[PDB]
C-alpha cells in the first residue's frame, strides 16, 4: 500500500533550463537545442 | 612591498595609524582587482557606469580594510593584550559588518561577521604559530 | 553438492577464515616464546610453546 | 642587440595586448596573432645570428612553417564563420553561453 | 577476526545466487549463526586486548559492539521483509546486500587497529546507508534527508582526514596500539586547540551534538525501518567509538577544550528531551530521544573518568538495542496505520495485546527503570558528571524528569485510551513483528543479568 | 526465433578459440615465469 | 571523412602529444603542442553545426596565443642560456610564462573559460579527446620542468581551479559542461602537487582518465547531454545505472572507491611538505564537487524521473552495446582502492 | 556489423545501386487504395514493399515478431482515436507520436535495406507525410498547440538526418468519395470520422506536403483513375528522371555514415525520446517501471537476442 | 531554536552562501572579448605576483 | 495529465493463508521462514550463546584478582607489610630531577 514517492513532472522540471539556479537575467537563458544545431538564419 | 610587510613588524595594537593605512590599501587593491574582473566580465553599459562600479567596489573594499585594521588595532589597545586571535576576530567581525552595510543587508553582515572574522583570527593564529602558506618544496 | 551449493557458501567462508586467522599466527610468530612474562624453557618433546 | 631585443619583445607584448583585447572583426586578431610570429621569428633569427649558432637556424624557419599552417587553420575557421553568419564579428560567437 | 568478516562477505554471494523465494531465509538464518561466531570474541580470560592480526583487533570497547553489529543484520533483514516484499526480486537482493555490507564495514570499523582504516571504513558506511535511506525512502523529502546525512558527516570527515595524516607525520604511525604506548602530548597551543577540534568534530557530528543534530531527526523520519535501526543502533555509536580511541592522543587539551561541548550537550540534553514532549511524529520523538540519550554520552567521553567511559559503553550498547526496539515497533504501527502521526492509533492494547507489552518494556528501557543496564549506564555518567561539578545534577536532573514524561506519553497516547474508531482495520500481529521485538529485548534482559561484558575499556 | 535474427545465435567460434586459447597461453607463461623466477631468486641470492 | 583524412588527422592528434613527450629540445616540444592544435580543430567541426564553428574558433584562438607565449619562453631562454631548454639558471619570469601559457592550453583557473564552452559544442566523443588526450601533452611539459617552476603560482592556479570548477559545476545542468567543469577541478589537484611530487600528478591524471573515459562513453551510450536525458537511463539501459552511480561518486573524493587515493595521497604529500593551509581549503571545496555529482546521482539512480512513451519503442530495439573498455575501465576505476600501495 | 573496416574493404553502397533503386513513398487520404498501388509498384521493380507503419510494427520488427500487448506498445489505439476524439488521456497524440516513431523505424529499416541489398524502397506514407494527420488534428480540437510543438521538435531533430524520398506519389480521391469508401469497408471506428477532419488531412497535403516535396523529390500526382492502374503509374515512375534532390551528393564515403546510423535503431529514434515532459507522452515512473519490468520479462526479451534460452537459444555459455 | 535558528544558521546558510557565489561566477555573457580580457587581467596580476615577491 | 498507476491497495494477507506468519505470501515459504528463524534466532543463539558466554572463565581476570588479593592480603598482613603501600613504583627506581 506504499509508494515511495517517485519524482513527479514538477520535480523534474527544475533540472531543465540552461542553468540550475537561475539568476534574474540568467533566467532568460534557454536550454540549448537537443540536436546541437540552432535555428538562426538570414 | 617593504611597505605592506611593515604591518607585521611593529607589535600589534601599536601604531594603529600605519595598520589602518596598510589594511585599507590592501582592501582597496583587492577592490580594484575585483572591480576589474567584475567589469571585464559582466561588463557595464556605459563607461561611467563601470567607473562607478570600480569606485563602489574599491571603496567598499577599502572600508572593510580600514575597519578591520582599526578595530583589531584598537581592540588590542583597549584590551591591552597584543597577541590574541580575539582581537582580530573583533576586527574581522567589524569588517564584515561594513561589507554588510555597503551591501545594505543585515544577513550578509551575519555571515560576513562570522566568516570574515574567523578568517582574520586564523591569520593571527597563523602568524603566532608560524604557519607557512604557499611553502617551497622541502619534502 | 547439488542444489546445496548455495548453502555451503557461507559455511565455507568460515573455514577459509579460520584458515587465515591461524595463518596470521604463523607469520606473527617472532617472540614465539621469547616474551618475558611467558618465557618458559621448552618441555621435553614439545616443539614450540604456542602454535 | 640588447637594446633592440627589447623593442622586439615589447612588439610581441604590444601584439599580445592586441590579441587579448578583441574588437569586432576576427581577421584583425588572426592578423595580430601573426604579428607575434614575426616578432618571434625576428628575435630567434637575431640571437642565433649573433651567437653564430648555425646549428639552430633550422628553428627560425620551423617556427614559420608551423605558424603558417597554424594560420591556415585559423583562416579556414574564419571563412567558416562568415559563411554561417557572413559578418565575421567576434560579436556573434556567443551561442555557447 | 575474519570469521566474523569473511563468512559475512560470503553472505553477499548467497543473497545473489540463492532462489528468489528462498533468498530471505538463507540470509537471515546464516547471519544468526554469523552472530554465534561473533560471540567467540567475548572469551577474554585476561586483560590483554586480543590483537587478531596486524590490521584487525578487538578490545573490550569494540567487542561489545561487533556482536551487536552482527546481531542486528539478522534483525534488520527480518524487519524489512514486509516493505521490500513488494519489490522486483532484484531490488530485494540489493537491499539485503546493502544491509549485509553495513555490518561487514561496521564490524571492520569497530574492529580496526589503524585509525585511518577507521576513517576509510568509517566514511564508507555512508554509501550503504544513503542508498538505503534515499532509494527506498517513502517520503518526498528523503533526497533532502540524504543530502543532510552526507554533507554533515562529509564536512566533518575531511578535517579528521587532515588531522590523522597530520599525527602520522608528527608521531609516525596511526596504529592505535602504538599511539597509546607512545608519548603524544599536545602542547595547548592555539593550533593544537584546533587539532583537537578537527579530530573530535567528525565523531561529534555523527554522534548528534546539540549544535549539529538536525541531520538525525530528518534522516530517521523518511529512512526505511532497516536504515533507522542501523542509524540509531550502530551508525551513531561509530562516532562514540571514534571518540574513545582518538582521545588517547590529544590527552592534555580535552581537560580545558571540552567545556564548550559538555555544556552544549547537557543543555542540549534538556532541550532535545523536551521537544520530544510535543512532537506529533512518533519516529520524530524516538529520534530526539536518541539525540538526548546520546548527548549524555558525549558528556562522558569528555569528562573522561573511568566510570564515565563504561557508563558510556553500557548506555551505548543498551540504548542501541532499546532505540531499535522503539523504531521497530513504531514501524509496525506505521505499516497498519499508514501514517507516522502519534495522535491517530489510540488504544492499540485493546487490539494488539502483546505488542503493547513490548511497547511497555521498551519504554521502561527508554526511561531508567533500575534492574536494566540502561539505568546503570545513566547512573554512572550521572555520578561522574556530578564529580566534574556538583551542579551538573540540576541539568542531568531536568533530563531525567522529562525523559520519564515523553517515554510514558509514547505509551499513553499510542498504546492506551479509547480505540481509534475505524482506521483501516488493523490486521493482527505477524509473528515476525513480534519476534523482531523479542529478539531485541531478550538480549536486553540477558545482558542486564551480567553487565560486566559491556562495561568498557576502563573497567 | 526472431524476425530479425540475432547476430550472435551460433557462437563466433574464433572468439572462443582466441579467448580460450589466449588465456591458456597466459597461464603457461605465468606459471612458467613464477617457478623460473623462484629459481633465479634462489640462485641469485643464497638459495 | 575520407578514411585517409581520418588517418592523417588521427595520426597527428596522436603524434602530437607523443612528440612532446619524447623530445627534450623544447622546440620539438612546442611543435608537438602545435600539431595537437592543428589536428583537433578538424574533428571539432565534424557536424559543422553553427555551435561547432564557434567552438573551434574559440579553442583555436585560445590555443594559438598560448602556443605563441610558450614559443616566446623558448625564444627568451635561447638568449639567456644558449640552450634550447629550461635550466636551473632560467629567469623566473621565463618559467612563469610557461606556466601561464601551459595553464591556458590545459585550461586551469583564471583561463578556465574556453574549456567549458568548447566542451559544450563538440560531440561527446571528441569531448573525451579534448579533455583527456590533449591534457597529456601540456602536462608532460610541465612535469618535465617541475623542479624549476614556482610553488606559489601553481598553488594559486590550483586552488582557483578547484573553486572555479566546483562553483561552475553546481549551476550547470548540461552534462558536457558538468564534465568540463570537473576536469578543471581535477586538473587543479594535479597541478598542485607538481612542484612537490610530480609522480603523483601522473596518478591523479590516470585515475581521472580511467574515471572520465568510462563516464563519457556512458553519457553517449544514450547520447544524453542533459541530466534529464541521463535520468531516463533506468528505462533506456538499467545496468549502467549502478556503475554510473559509483563512478561519479568516485570522481568526487568519497573513501571506499578508487577516487579517494589521488586526493588522499596529494593531501599526504602536501602535509609532508607542510602546506596544511592550502591542502585543507582544497579538500573542503573538493566536497562541493561531490554535491553536484550526487545531485546527478539523485536524478539518474536514487530517484526515477518520469519518461516519455516513445522510450518503450527504443527498449524494444536491441541496444547497441557499450564497448568492453567501459567495463574494464569502470571496475579498475570504481574499486582498485584495495590496491593503492602499488599504484603510488 | 557494418563498420569502417567493411567500408575500407569493399562493401560500398555505390556499387550496389541501380536505376530501380530508389525510395518511393505513396501517400493518400485515410483511404486511397494506396496499399495496392505500393504492392503493385513493388511487384513491378521487385521493390521491397514496406507495409504502413503500425502500433506493433516495432514489435513485429524486433525479436519474436508476435504482436505486443497494447501497454507494451505504448498504449495507443487508432480505434479509440476515432470513438473518443479530444480524449482526457490524449490517446490520440500518444497514437500519433508512436506512429511517427514507427515510421522512423520503418524508414530507417528501409534505408538499411536500400544501402545494403540495393533493392529500392516503397513504404507508403512517410515521416515527411505524417505531419498532415497532426495538422488536421490541431485544426480541430484533437490536439492542443504545444502538443503540435512537441511533434515538430521531434520531427526537426530526427527527420533531416535521413535522405529525402526519391519520388513521392499522390493517390488523391475527393473528401466525399473516401468517406463512402470508408462507409463500405467494415470497421465501425473508421466510420463516423469528421468530413471536415478528412478535409483538413488532404488540404494539408495539397497546401504543404506536395509543394514542399516538389523540389526535394519527384512528386507524381495521380488521380484515382490513374490509380487502380498500377501499370500506368509504374510506367510513369520508370519515366521520371531522378535528378533534382539532395540525393545527388551521396558519395560512398557519405553513405557509409548514413548506413551506420540506420544500422543502429537505438539512435534512429534517440531524439524520439527527448526528455520534453508534455503530459500525454510521459510514461510516469511507477507505471513505466512496471511496464518495462514487464516487457523485459517476455520470453527472449530478458536478455539480448541470441542469449535468452526460453525461445530456444543455445551456446550461451560460450557466446 | 530548533527548526529556524539552528537550521538557518548552519545548514541553510551554507546552502545560500554557495548558491549565491555560483550565481555570480557562472553568469557569463559567453562573448569571447570579455573572457579574454580576464586573461589579460590574470597575466597582469601574475606578472606582479612574481615582481613584488621578486 | 501524465499517465501513472492508480494507488495499489495493501492486501489482507491474513484473508488467504489464515496462518500467515508475516514472512512471505505463499504458505510453505512462511512456515519454513519461521521454523528456521525462531530456531536459529532463539533456539541456538539466545541459548547456546548465553551458555557459552556464561561459561567464559574469569572474564578480564576479575576471578583471578579476588584470589591474588587474598594471598597478597594473606601474605602482607601476616608479614606485617602495609596492605597497599602508598607508592607503587619504588622511590629508589625513580631519578627525580635533582635540582628542582
Ligand atoms: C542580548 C542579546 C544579543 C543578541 C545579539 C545577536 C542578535 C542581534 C539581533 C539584532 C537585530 C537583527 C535583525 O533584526 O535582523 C535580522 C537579520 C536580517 O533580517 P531581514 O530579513 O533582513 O529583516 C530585518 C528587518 N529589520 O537576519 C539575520 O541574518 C540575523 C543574523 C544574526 C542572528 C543572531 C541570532 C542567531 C541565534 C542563533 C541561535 C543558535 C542556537
Ligand atoms: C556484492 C557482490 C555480489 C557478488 C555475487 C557473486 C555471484 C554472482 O554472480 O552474482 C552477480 C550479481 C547477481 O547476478 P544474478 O545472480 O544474475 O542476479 C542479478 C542479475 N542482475 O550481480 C552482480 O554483478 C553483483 C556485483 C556487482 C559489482 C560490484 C561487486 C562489489
Ligand atoms: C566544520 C567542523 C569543524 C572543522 C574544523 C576544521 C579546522 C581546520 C582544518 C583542520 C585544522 C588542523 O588540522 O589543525 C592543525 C593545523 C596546524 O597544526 P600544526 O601541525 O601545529 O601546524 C603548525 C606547525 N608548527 O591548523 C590548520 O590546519 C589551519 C587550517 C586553516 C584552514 C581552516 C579551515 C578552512 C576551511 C575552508
Ligand atoms: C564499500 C561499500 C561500498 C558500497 C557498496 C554497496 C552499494 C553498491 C553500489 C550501489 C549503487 C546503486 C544504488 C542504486 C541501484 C539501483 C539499481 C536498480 O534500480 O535496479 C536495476 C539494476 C539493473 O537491472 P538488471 O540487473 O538489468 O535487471 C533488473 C531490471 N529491473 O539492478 C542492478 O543494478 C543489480 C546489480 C546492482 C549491483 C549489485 C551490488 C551489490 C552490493 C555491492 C556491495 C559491495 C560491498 C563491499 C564491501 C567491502 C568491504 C571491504
Ligand atoms: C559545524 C557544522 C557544519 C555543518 C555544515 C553542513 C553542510 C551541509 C548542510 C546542508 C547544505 C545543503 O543542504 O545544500 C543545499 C545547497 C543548495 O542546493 P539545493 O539542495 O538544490 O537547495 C537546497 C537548499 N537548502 O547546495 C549548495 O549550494 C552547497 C551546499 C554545501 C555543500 C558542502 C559545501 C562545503 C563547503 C566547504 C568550504
Ligand atoms: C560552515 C558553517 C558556517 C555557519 C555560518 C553561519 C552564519 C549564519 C549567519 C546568519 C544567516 C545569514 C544568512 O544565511 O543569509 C544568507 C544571505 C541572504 O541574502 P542577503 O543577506 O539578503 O544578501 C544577498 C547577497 N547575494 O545570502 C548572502 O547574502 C550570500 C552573499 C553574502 C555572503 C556573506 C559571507 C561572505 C564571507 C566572506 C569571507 C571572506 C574571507
Ligand atoms: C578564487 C576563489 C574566489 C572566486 C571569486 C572571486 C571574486 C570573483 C568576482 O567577484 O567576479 C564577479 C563576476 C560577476 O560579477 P557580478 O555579477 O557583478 O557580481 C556582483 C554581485 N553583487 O564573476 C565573474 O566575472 C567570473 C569570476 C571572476 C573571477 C575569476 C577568477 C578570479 C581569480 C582571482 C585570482 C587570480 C590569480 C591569478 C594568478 C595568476
Ligand atoms: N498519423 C496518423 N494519425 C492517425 N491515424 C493514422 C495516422 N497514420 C495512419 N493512420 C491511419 O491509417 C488509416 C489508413 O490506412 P489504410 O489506407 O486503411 O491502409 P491500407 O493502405 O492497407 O489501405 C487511416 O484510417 C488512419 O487513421
Amino acid at each position: 500500500g506504499a509508494r515511495q514517492w517517485q519524482p513527479d513532472i514538477e520535480w523534474a522540471e527544475q533540472f531543465s533550463g540552461a542553468v540550475m539556479y537561475p539568476s534574474k537575467e540568467t533566467a532568460h537563458w534557454k536550454p540549448p537545442p537537443w540536436n546541437d544545431v540552432d535555428i538562426l538564419k538570414e | 612591498k617593504r611597505f605592506f610587510e611593515s604591518y607585521h613588524e611593529v607589535p600589534d595594537g601599536t601604531q594603529c595609524h600605519r595598520k589602518t593605512y596598510i589594511t585599507t590599501a590592501l582592501g582597496g587593491i583587492c577592490g580594484i582587482i575585483g572591480s576589474a574582473y567584475s567589469v571585464s566580465l559582466n561588463p557595464a553599459d556605459s563607461t561611467l557606469e563601470a567607473v562607478a562600479r570600480v569606485g563602489r567596489y574599491t571603496f567598499t573594499a577599502a572600508a572593510i580594510g580600514a575597519m578591520f585594521g582599526l578595530t583589531t588595532c584598537v581592540s588590542a589597545q583597549v584590551r591591552e593584550k597584543p597577541d590574541d586571535p580575539l582581537n582580530y576576530f573583533i576586527g574581522g567581525c567589524a569588517g564584515g559588518l561594513t561589507l554588510g552595510a555597503r551591501t545594505h543587508s543585515y544577513g550578509t553582515a551575519a555571515m560576513g561577521c562570522v566568516y570574515m572574522g574567523t578568517a582574520a583570527a586564523l591569520f593571527k593564529i597563523g602568524k603566532l604559530e608560524g604557519w607557512e602558506l604557499f611553502p617551497t618544496p622541502k619534502v | 553438492l547439488r542444489e546445496h551449493w548455495v548453502h555451503i557458501l557461507v559455511p565455507a567462508g568460515f573455514v577459509f577464515g579460520c584458515y587465515l586467522d591461524r595463518k596470521d599466527d604463523e607469520k606473527l610468530t617472532a617472540f614465539r616464546n621469547k616474551s618475558m612474562l611467558f618465557q618458559r624453557e621448552l618441555r621435553p618433546n614439545e616443539e614450540v610453546t604456542w602454535k | 642587440m640588447p637594446s633592440t631585443f627589447f623593442n622586439l619583445t615589447m612588439a610581441f607584448s604590444l601584439s599580445l595586448l592586441g590579441t587579448l583585447m578583441f574588437r569586432s572583426h576576427l581577421m584583425s586578431t588572426l592578423l595580430c596573432l601573426e604579428g607575434m610570429v614575426l616578432s618571434l621569428f625576428i628575435m630567434t633569427s637575431v640571437t642565433s645570428l649573433n651567437s653564430n649558432s648555425m646549428s639552430s637556424m633550422p628553428i627560425p624557419i620551423t617556427i614559420l612553417v608551423f605558424a603558417a599552417c597554424e594560420a591556415a587553420v585559423g583562416l579556414a575557421l574564419l571563412v567558416k564563420v562568415s559563411n554561417t553568419y557572413g559578418t565575421d564579428y567576434v560579436q556573434n560567437l556567443n551561442l555557447l553561453q | 577476526m575474519l570469521k566474523i568478516i569473511l563468512p559475512s562477505l560470503m553472505l553477499l554471494p548467497l543473497t545473489w545466487l540463492s532462489s528468489p523465494k528462498k533468498t530471505w531465509t538463507n540470509v537471515t538464518s546464516y547471519s544468526f549463526l554469523i552472530s554465534l561466531t561473533s560471540l567467540t570474541l567475548l572469551w577474554q580470560t585476561d586483560e590483554n586486548y586480543k590483537n587478531f592480526s596486524n590490521m584487525f583487533s578487538s578490545d573490550p570497547l569494540s567487542t561489545p559492539l561487533i556482536i551487536l553489529t552482527a546481531w542486528l543484520l539478522p534483525l534488520m533483514l527480518m524487519a524489512s521483509q514486509n516493505h521490500l516484499k513488494k519489490d522486483n526480486n532484484v531490488l530485494q537482493k540489493l537491499y539485503i546486500s546493502m544491509l549485509i555490507s553495513l555490518q561487514i564495514l561496521l564490524i571492520m570499523t569497530f574492529s580496526a587497529t589503524e585509525l585511518i582504516m577507521f576513517y576509510i571504513l568509517f566514511e564508507a558506511t555512508l554509501i550503504p546507508t544513503l542508498i538505503i535511506i534515499t532509494r527506498w525512502g517513502n517520503q518526498t523529502e528523503r533526497l533532502n534527508a540524504g543530502i543532510y546525512f552526507l554533507f554533515y558527516t562529509l564536512i566533518g570527515s575531511i578535517p579528521l582526514l587532515i588531522a590523522l595524516i597530520l599525527i602520522q607525520n608528527h608521531v609516525g604511525t596511526l596504529n592505535l596500539m602504538i599511539l597509546s604506548f607512545t608519548t603524544h602530548t599536545l602542547d595547548a597551543s592555539w593550533s593544537n586547540n584546533l587539532l583537537w577540534l578537527a579530530c573530535m568534530m567528525a565523531f561529534l557530528i555523527k554522534m548528534p551534538l546539540y549544535g549539529v543534530h538536525l541531520w538525525l531527526p530528518k534522516a530517521h523520519v523518511e529512512a526505511p525501518i532497516a536504515g533507522s535501526m542501523i542509524l540509531a543502533a550502530i551508525l551513531l555509536k561509530l562516532g562514540s567509538y571514534g571518540m574513545i580511541r582518538i582521545s588517547i592522543i590529544l590527552d592534555p587539551l580535552t581537560k580545558y577544550m571540552a567545556y564548550p561541548f559538555i555544556l552544549l550537550s547537557l543543555w542540549g540534553m534538556i532541550m532535545t528531551s523536551s521537544i520530544c514532549l510535543r512532537q506529533t511524529d512518533l519516529k520524530s520523538l524516538i529520534a530526539y530521544s536518541s539525540v538526548s540519550h546520546m548527548a549524555l554520552v558525549i558528556a562522558s567521553i569528555m569528562i573522561q573518568t573511568p566510570w564515565s567511559f563504561m557508563g558510556a559503553t553500557m548506555l551505548m550498547i543498551a540504548h542501541g538495542l532499546t532505540s531499535s526496539l522503539l523504531f521497530c515497533l513504531a514501524n509496525s504501527n506505521y505499516e497498519r496505520i499508514h501514517s507516522r502521526t502519534m495522535i491517530m492509533a489510540r488504544g492499540l492494547q485493546m487490539v494488539f495485546p502483546l505488542m503493547a507489552t513490548w511497547w511497555l518494556m521498551a519504554s521502561l528501557a527508554n526511561l531508567a527503570l533500575p534492574p536494566s543496564i540502561n539505568l546503570m549506564g545513566e547512573l554512572f555518567i550521572t555520578m561522574s558528571l556530578f564529580s566534574w561539578s556538583n551542579f551538573t545534577i540540576i541539568l542531568m536532573g531536568i533530563n531525567i524528569i522529562i525523559t520519564g514524561m515523553y517515554s510514558m506519553y509514547m505509551i499513553i497516547t499510542t498504546q492506551r485510551g479509547k480505540l481509534t474508531n475505524h482506521m483501516i482495520n488493523l490486521q493482527p500481529s505477524h509473528t515476525r513483528e513480534l519476534t523482531l521485538m523479542a529478539l531485541h529485548m531478550i538480549p536486553l534482559i540477558l545482558l542486564t543479568t551480567s553487565p560486566k561484558l559491556i562495561t568498557g575499556l576502563t573497567m | 526465433f526472431y524476425v530479425r535474427e540475432p547476430v550472435n545465435a551460433k557462437p563466433n567460434w574464433l572468439a572462443v578459440g582466441l579467448s580460450v586459447g589466449a588465456s591458456v597461453f597466459m597461464w603457461i607463461y605465468l606459471i612458467q615465469t613464477h617457478n623460473e623466477d623462484v629459481l633465479e631468486y634462489k640462485r641469485r641470492n643464497g638459495l | 571523412m575520407n578514411p585517409i583524412t581520418l588517418a592523417i588527422i588521427y595520426f597527428t592528434i596522436f603524434l602530437g602529444p607523443v612528440i612532446t613527450m619524447s623530445s627534450t629540445n623544447l622546440m620539438l616540444m612546442w611543435v608537438g603542442l602545435e600539431f595537437s592544435l592543428l589536428a583537433i580543430i578538424p574533428m571539432l567541426i565534424n557536424k559543422k553545426n553553427p555551435r561547432s564553428t564557434e567552438a573551434a574558433t574559440k579553442y583555436f584562438v585560445t590555443q594559438a596565443t598560448a602556443s605563441m607565449i610558450i614559443l616566446l619562453a623558448i625564444v627568451l631562454n635561447y638568449k639567456q642560456l644558449g640552450t634550447w631548454m629550461f635550466q636551473q639558471q632560467t629567469n623566473g619570469l621565463i618559467l612563469n610564462m610557461t606556466l601561464m601559457a601551459l595553464s591556458m592550453k590545459l585550461g586551469l583557473a583564471p583561463f578556465h573559460f574556453w574549456l567549458p564552452e568548447v566542451t559544450q559544442g563538440i560531440p561527446l566523443h571528441m569531448g573525451l579527446i579534448l579533455l583527456t588526450w590533449q591534457k597529456i601533452a601540456p602536462l608532460s611539459i610541465l612535469i618535465q620542468i617541475y623542479p624549476l617552476l614556482n610553488s606559489t603560482i601553481i598553488l594559486m592556479l590550483a586552488i582557483t581551479s578547484i573553486f572555479m570548477g566546483a562553483w561552475g559545476g553546481l549551476n550547470q545542468t548540461q552534462m558536457r559542461k558538468i564534465m568540463a567543469y570537473s576536469s578543471i577541478a581535477h586538473m587543479g589537484w594535479m597541478l598542485a602537487i607538481l612542484p612537490y611530487n610530480p609522480s603523483l600528478t601522473l596518478l591523479n591524471l590516470m585515475i581521472y582518465i580511467i574515471l572520465t573515459a568510462p563516464m563519457f562513453m556512458a553519457l553517449m551510450l544514450n547520447n544524453s547531454m542533459t541530466i534529464n536525458s541521463i535520468s531516463l537511463l533506468w528505462n533506456k539501459t538499467p545496468a549502467m545505472l549502478t556503475m554510473i552511480s559509483l563512478m561519479l561518486l568516485s570522481l568526487g573524493g568519497l573513501p571506499p572507491l578508487t577516487g579517494f587515493l589521488p586526493k588522499w595521497i596529494i593531501i599526504t604529500e602536501l602535509m609532508k611538505n607542510n602546506c596544511l593551509i592550502m591542502a585543507t581549503l582544497m579538500a573542503m571545496m573538493a566536497l562541493l564537487n561531490l554535491f553536484f555529482y550526487t545531485r546527478l546521482i539523485y536524478s539518474t539512480s536514487l530517484t526515477m524521473f518520469p519518461t516519455n512513451n516513445n522510450s518503450k519503442m527504443m527498449t524494444h530495439q536491441t541496444k547497441t552495446k557499450p564497448n568492453l573498455m567501459f567495463s574494464t575501465l569502470a571496475i579498475m576505476s570504481t574499486m582498485t582502492l584495495p590496491l593503492a600501495p602499488q599504484l603510488i | 556489423r557494418y563498420g569502417l573496416l567493411a567500408a575500407i574493404l569493399g562493401d560500398k553502397t555505390t556499387k550496389k545501386l541501380h536505376e530501380y533503386s530508389r525510395v518511393i513513398t505513396v501517400d493518400g487520404n485515410i483511404c486511397s487504395g494506396k496499399n495496392k498501388l505500393a504492392k503493385e509498384i513493388a511487384q513491378q521493380l521487385g521493390m521491397k514493399h514496406y507495409p504502413e507503419a503500425g502500433i506493433q510494427y516495432s514489435s513485429t520488427t524486433t525479436g519474436d515478431g508476435r504482436p505486443l500487448d497494447i501497454e507494451f506498445s505504448g498504449s495507443c489505439s487508432l480505434e479509440k482515436f476515432y470513438d473518443d476524439p479530444k480524449s482526457n488521456d490524449g490517446n490520440s497524440y500518444r497514437l500519433q507520436s508512436w506512429l511517427y516513431a514507427s515510421r522512423l523505424l520503418q524508414y530507417a529499416d528501409a534505408l538499411e535495406h536500400l544501402l545494403s541489398t540495393g533493392q529500392g524502397v516503397v513504404l507508403e506514407r512517410s515521416i515527411y507525410s505524417d505531419f498532415v494527420f497532426l495538422e488536421a488534428m490541431y485544426n480541430q480540437g484533437y490536439i492542443r498547440k504545444q502538443c503540435v510543438d512537441h511533434y515538430n521538435e521531434i520531427k526537426r531533430l530526427t527527420l533531416p538526418e535521413y535522405l529525402p524520398p526519391h519520388a513521392v506519389i499522390y493517390i488523391d480521391v475527393p473528401v466525399p468519395e473516401v468517406q463512402s469508401r470508408i462507409q463500405k469497408k467494415g470497421d465501425p471506428h473508421e466510420m463516423k470520422v469528421t468530413s471536415a477532419y478528412l478535409q483538413d488531412i488532404e488540404n494539408a497535403y495539397k497546401k504543404t506536403f506536395l509543394p514542399k516535396m516538389s523540389e526535394m523529390c519527384e512528386v507524381l500526382v495521380y488521380d484515382s483513375w490513374e490509380a487502380e492502374d498500377p501499370t500506368k503509374v509504374v510506367e510513369d515512375i520508370e519515366y521520371l528522371k531522378y535528378n533534382k534532390g539532395p540525393w545527388l551528393k551521396q558519395d560512398d564515403w557519405t553513405f557509409h555514415y548514413l548506413r551506420m546510423l540506420v544500422q543502429d535503431k537505438t539512435e534512429v529514434l534517440n531524439y524520439t525520446t527527448i526528455p520534453v515532459y508534455l503530459p500525454e507522452i510521459t510514461i510516469g515512473a511507477h507505471q513505466g517501471s512496471r511496464i518495462y519490468n514487464s516487457f523485459r520479462e517476455l520470453p527472449g526479451r530478458k536478455y539480448a537476442p541470441g542469449y535468452n534460452a526460453e525461445v530456444g537459444d543455445k551456446w550461451i555459455w560460450l557466446k | 531554536l530548533d527548526l529556524i535558528w539552528l537550521e538557518k544558521t548552519i545548514p541553510k546558510s551554507t546552502s545560500t552562501l554557495h548558491t549565491n557565489m555560483t550565481t555570480l561566477t557562472t553568469n557569463q555573457k559567453g562573448l569571447i572579448k570579455l573572457y579574454f580580457m580576464s586573461f589579460l587581467i590574470n597575466i597582469i596580476l601574475i606578472i606582479i605576483l612574481y615582481s613584488i615577491n621578486l | 495529465q501524465w499517465q501513472e498507476d492508480p494507488e495499489p491497495e495493501d492486501e489482507n494477507v491474513y484473508a488467504k493463508n489464515p496462518d500467515f506468519h508475516g514472512y512471505d505470501s505463499d504458505p510453505v515459504v512462511d512456515v519454513w521462514n519461521m521454523r528456521a528463524v525462531f530456531f536459529f534466532g532463539f533456539s541456538i543463539v539466545l541459548v547456546f550463546g548465553t551458555t557459552f558466554v556464561a561459561y567464559v572463565p574469569d572474564y578480564r581476570m576479575q576471578e583471578w584478582a579476588r584470589r591474588e588479593a587474598e594471598r597478597l592480603v594473606k601474605y602482607r598482613e601476616v608479614n606485617g607489610l602495609p596492605i597497599m603501600e602508598s607508592n607503587y613504583f619504588d622511590p629508589s627506581k625513580i631519578q627525580l630531577p635533582e635540582d628542582d
